[PDB]
């Protein structure tokens, strides 16, 4: 049939799948021993198919990843991590033995215990840290409550996106808070500059509450919530920080878009300086040969700072001062030398998310003629 | 003070746009005693009447004469390939230029090149 | 070696105050390892015309992020020559007795003595002859690390107390400080018992002298950060 | 060269080595045709194509079909699917009038790297 | 020789979690060096001293097939040994043995029967320990055999492991801070298979006191070099 | 390193257009102290605007002074015979060049003259 | 997904399949340059760039009669070479691996009137 | 490499409208610094009154000059067969043109010809 | 600086009339040193005699030469999409129009286009 | 392009490994320039093997 020869190899398949997968979303949550799989082991679920005989029929995992599994259609590789069951709130976690360096972007817990919340809270910011192994990951949290209770039940982290819920909110909290998780992976695991809000980029599909009239958070308290943290239902993406070191107006980790392009800058310094591997760098004389492949402390910083000046407006805003901003120091500047020893270099910048665009203000005053 | 004038080092990195095989960087050697030319400005200026000027856009020029090196062909300098190269005087200041290409190829003997380089931008440095 | 110079508490600051700092320096740790510590107060002391520092030197550990350790340590006594016998089963309070390993990793073995461990939480420590100390040794139970002292007095009555060697820790006396250079050098000592993840801090209290004796004091912090591999 | 080579898989299957200077044209042991006949057909066509220009791969049904053999139309081959795609994995030029394709040569492995 | 060099801890190849790598072959016994200088020098004092301690684990072994065998034979008297009983050979399958003339006896000669059968003739006047690798149908193992000097006995060694590192071989120069030591590869150790081991090096100040190190390395036991 | 700069052997085939007789390949020697010139990327470039450039097709050229040798017709060196050209320096370069044609003949006296060769493409062998 | 509901999707699925087929008979042993992807002057070749545009253009073309309005094609439409998709040194020189959408044409149904009779 | 503007690949494909012969598709070369250039929108616009415009129907238009390849006859770049051409520049954009017509033809010297191509469609390929 | 002539940022917003797709606003870069021109006034002048005039309705025209960005496709630009476009010189001067409609489509090269907008009405903000 | 594919390292594969040197003064005999020459023929297409995936709106 024109096929016989053997050049064309054809394969009429509607399920195919074509997509690079990435955004490596994780879902946690107490289970039923319904589902026939092994308890705290990451299992990176497929489609529906394998359901609740995978991880708990009827419990809060069921909902929240058939949420997930809803929301995003295509972007994602869902993985669940199906804690066990046992004013009882099962949750004891210090688990980074089952979840390890293989990283996962997006996290969302499905418990209002607060004990909880901080160990996945510490485990991201151990993730966060400094040490050189890095993957950038980011939690989801819902949080129910009073004003009094919900401005407490609270703290600085700023891994998290803790979500506000008054106590008459009809949908069960966990719910909305794996579709928020959901939807802003598969929306942002490419474009990190996309924001989470207003209508359309953000709207959470699988909700369907209830109309009414009395909302919930009355604007008072909408301003509290918002000032302080928490991301009142969607608006404001906020990741609730309020706070710093010592002084507390740190603007820049507010958005969770600052968060994820300062992930995404870090990343691309990071596979970028790989080519200043081998290399050879003369630190006594500073005068590379002639045919040597080799480079100088103020060639290094020279090609960082040109680097640092064409990602500017994309990922960094405007480095106001670059002299400053972008500093490389090599072991033997700062220690006198005794104890310097080549190889080792330091460098630090200065990230400055671009800046967005807020409230506009208006004050329109008609008159006649 | 002011250090007396001079180039100490010349990098070079030739990237072909055919294999996107890369090679360097390489540090090369100033042939006489002739210097690296350089304008920073990506914008010309042209002379209206009455002060004013009209300013347009254009590129950020660089000229290096270089010694070649035996090893990399000498094709790569008369415009075949993609050229990264950094100069760092005696007082301190080092210039860059990334991706840059060689525009109008001059005649060469075969040990002593002079590319005019066209870039975006050049960065400078400032010693402290 | 970890090398620091101290801020100088004049004006301006230093070290990426840029957007402000952790507030402490960082020291990164592995469990066993024992690491040596130099602050230079060449920054502080030098404007400060006088005889540089004096050993009055004082120091604090606070655990901030300590992960309570899951086994158990204990201690055991014995005379001289006379051979040690003790148990290794009664020191893991465990949801499972699954498939526990009894495990003696020979880096961190006995000092001055020999272990043969039985086939099930048994152990035989038979110390070395003509010796009287303290002695230790650290087991792993299904992972988890702890240690076990069986301190060895010479028949007289017996030794008072081991105290049990914390996970992060700085010897008694090992410290010095060189006025001419205005250096304070100090070891630190971290027990194979951390666990990979915690986070401690070491806050130090350094005084420094006038040309007529009085003080002047100034106070630093670091926070210890105990990962395995490094 | 152009030569053939009939039979059961076995057989033609352990009936080549790494000759290249050969092209062996697998026949099955139920072939309806005199062997003869089609190898003739192949090298000649082969020769009578690649005298002006040689790269012209000799395959597929529009330059390749052997022309004069007239085969009797059936509704079952020789070698199926399994078989022949076992055999182009090794070096054979299986014939589907028929059609020639995979014009290669019994040629497999260098001295000892076989790949 | 290897060379490596370590880190000298100032939180300044982390591969998997720290430990750097190793190749080797099956056999071969290789030295390394490894230099200490970085992280020494800066602590002024006596350099290192000769008390390291090693470990090895393996991350990837590949349970053996064969397995070995013990001898305690005399001195002067020939010796017969069988070479059926070694290979559990699950499914059915030639037994076809074979004594590899690379890693045949060393004060001795072997005589291979026609099915598994083995005489082993010690050397005359020699009185110790021998050992020969043997290849059942492509899987390795060793026999060893004790050779007694006719008064009672012999005590048994141990059946050496994959990968190791010799009893007393190391060395350490502290006018220069390097550590020498040796990496002996079993023949028996299967392609593919992956060993950790560990080094825990003391340095000494000026006053008598321990300055502690720790470090890995990732043993790759690869075939064809 | 680097051996002293200049030229060793000069190779000429000449190959007239007309009855396609050929000639050589013969030797020739310089006739001052400078050396042939070269361009071997067939691609020159044009200056755009703001860092871009303009990628055209060109021809690989070489300037060539020789002396006339006194068996060969002065018009097979003013551009009346295909000429295939080769030049080896001190250093081991050698620079090969095939189907080449004299373009833009240059008045000359007889007896050293001054080529220049335009050909598709010129090979290289840097030194070992 | 009744992508295969109606039997006239799968009957036009098998028509089309056998159709690209029959236009990717052309790209024979016709040469394919992909490592430097400058074809000299003379030579009869193509490249992945140069047969995707061809495919994108075949696509566009038979759209109406076959398929339907594309969604963003640069999706649909891919064409990953040999060594791009398969173990680094595995692949072998010269094969393909294209893979495409459908999206089925429309027809008409589900005409649901609200008719009123109401009154003047 | 990006920021090189200029064609890389011209490939044309003849097809004869009187013995439905093909011949192609055949590399060809540009014959200068000139670029083909391209108008894809396929609906022209008139200026009326008032910031209204007429949409009325045109055609897709394509302008390439390309060197006569000494193989294929004149008369099938002069408007005597059917064309099908597809071009890719530097940058990875890449521009395909089927069953094209050659209209109004420009009298040639026999070694470049520069074709006005019409078809009903072009489209583009936008490199990723 | 107050004097210096020439234009400082181009914003355009294309959104294609059949799909309803919005994409913008976009930045752009002039090609050459040219400046794009106006004309605000919607009703043109024709010279009667004898000092009179006939004012008739017309359009608010524009010429706009941009770069292509390799992002939108050409089609965009040679007429195939509404464009709303915003240029702003140096002086402080910003041009504002809202629903263009390219008119008189030119071939292009695809880098550099030329477009002539016309619409209803441009708007001005004199500089404070 | 035509008669082979595109050198990977042609300083490599060409080779023209004479004998002059031992050749002698004392005798005239010249020719031995043997060269060896690697050979991969132009590449050429192959089975394209094709993934269609239907769908709906």
């Amino acid at each position: 049939d024109a096929l016989s020869d053997g050049f064309v190899r054809l394969c009429i398949d509607p399920s195919l799948n074509f997509f690079g997968e990435g955004c490596k979303i994780l879902v946690e949550g107490q289970m039923t021993d319904d589902g026939s799989a092994t308890p705290d082991a990451v299992t990176c679920v497929t489609s529906e198919l394998d359901i609740i005989e995978r991880f708990g029929q009827g419990s809060v995992l069921t909902e929240s990843l058939r949420k997930v599994f809803c929301t995003c259609k295509s972007g994602v590789s869902v993985y669940a991590l199906p804690r066990e069951d046992a004013s009882v709130n099962p949750t004891p976690n210090d688990y980074a033995t089952v979840v390890n360096e293989c990283c996962f972007a997006v996290y969302v817990l499905s418990s209002d215990d607060t004990d909880w919340q901080e160990n996945l809270r510490d485990w991201i910011r151990s993730a966060w840290d400094c040490s050189k192994p890095q993957c950038f990951g980011h939690g989801y949290v819902f949080n129910k409550g009073t004003l009094g209770q919900v401005l407490a039940d609270g703290d600085n982290s700023a891994e998290l996106s803790r979500l506000a819920l008054p106590t008459t909110y009809p949908v069960l909290p966990y719910l909305t808070n794996a579709a928020y998780g959901a939807l802003s992976a598969c929306s942002t695991c490419n474009n990190p500059e996309l924001n989470i809000q207003g209508q359309t980029f953000g709207l959470l599909s699988c909700i369907n509450m209830p109309e009414s009239c009395t909302p919930g958070w009355t604007f008072g308290e909408v301003t509290q919530l918002q000032a302080n943290g928490f991301v009142v239902s969607i608006y404001n993406d906020v990741t609730n920080y309020l706070r710093d070191e010592k002084n507390r107006p740190n603007a820049t980790f507010r958005d969770a878009s600052s968060r994820r392009l300062a992930a995404a800058t870090g990343v691309a310094l990071a596979e970028f300086l790989q080519q200043f591997n081998g290399l050879a760098v003369f630190t006594k004389n500073t005068n590379i040969r002639t045919g040597i492949i080799g480079t100088n402390p103020r060639l290094m910083l020279g090609k960082i700072r040109k680097w640092a000046q064409d990602n500017v407006g994309t990922l960094f805003s405007e480095f106001d001062n670059i002299n400053e901003d972008i500093q490389l120091l090599t072991d033997f500047e700062v220690q006198p030398k005794c104890v310097g020893q080549p190889g080792i270099f330091h460098l630090n910048m200065r990230y400055r998310p671009p800046v967005r665009g807020a409230r506009i203000n208006v004050n329109m005053a008609p008159a006649l003629f | 003070c002011n250090k007396q004038n001079g180039v100490k080092n010349i990098l070079i990195t030739f990237t072909d746009c055919d294999t996107q095989e890369v090679i360097g960087p390489i540090s090369h050697e100033q042939p006489d005693d002739t210097l690296p030319t350089y304008k920073n400005c990506a914008w010309t200026n042209t002379a209206l009447t009455n002060g004013y000027v009209q300013r347009s856009a254009s590129n950020a020029t660089m000229t290096l004469p270089v010694v070649r090196d035996l090893r990399v062909p000498l094709a790569f300098y008369q415009g075949c390939a993609q050229v990264d190269v950094q100069v760092e005087k005696f007082d301190g200041t080092v210039m860059t230029l990334t991706e840059g290409a060689v525009v109008e190829p001059e005649e060469s003997d075969g040990r002593s090149v002079t590319m005019n380089i066209v870039a975006s931008e050049i960065d400078e440095l400032l010693p402290p | 070696m970890y090398f620091f110079s101290v801020d100088p508490r004049n004006g301006a600051s230093k070290s990426g105050d840029v957007c402000g700092s952790c507030c402490c320096e960082s020291i990164s740790a592995r469990p066993g390892e024992v690491n040596g510590v130099m602050v230079s107060y060449a920054a502080w002391s030098a404007p400060l015309r006088g005889h540089g520092l004096t050993n009055k030197t004082t120091f604090e550990i606070d655990g901030v992020s300590v992960t309570p350790p899951k086994v158990s340590n204990a201690f055991g006594r014995t005379k001289v020559g006379v051979v040690f016998e003790g148990t290794l089963s009664d020191l893991f309070p465990n949801p499972e007795g699954e498939q526990v390993e009894y495990e003696i990793s020979e880096l961190n073995g006995p000092s001055n003595g020999v272990v043969e461990l039985g086939a099930n939480g048994a152990f035989t420590y038979t110390p070395g002859a003509l010796f009287t100390g303290v002695d230790r040794f650290w087991f792993s139970i299904n992972g988890n690390i702890g240690e076990y002292v069986i301190s060895v007095d010479p028949t007289t009555s017996e030794l008072p107390q081991p105290p049990f060697t914390t996970p992060v820790y700085v010897p008694a006396a090992r410290r010095s400080v060189d006025p001419r250079t205005h250096v304070l050098k100090f070891v630190l000592g971290v027990s194979p018992a951390a666990i990979p993840g915690d986070v401690y801090r070491l806050t130090v209290r350094q005084v420094a002298i006038d040309c007529d004796g009085n003080e002047f004091v100034h106070i630093s912090c670091y926070d210890i950060s105990i990962g395995s591999c490094g | 060269g152009y030569v053939f080579n009939k039979g059961t898989l076995g057989q033609v299957l352990a009936d080549g080595d790494n000759s290249a200077e050969l092209s062996r044209l697998a026949l099955p042991t139920t072939y309806p045709v005199l062997p003869y006949l089609t190898n003739a057909a192949y090298g000649a066509l082969s020769a009578c194509s690649t005298c002006n220009n040689p790269e012209l791969n000799i395959q597929g049904q529009t330059f390749g079909l052997l022309s004069c053999i007239n085969m009797p139309e059936s509704c079952t081959p020789g070698w199926t699917f399994g078989e022949v795609t076992q055999l182009q994995a090794n070096g054979f030029v299986v014939s589907g009038s028929p059609y020639i394709y995979n014009d290669v040569t019994n040629y497999l492995r260098d001295e000892k790297n076989r790949p």
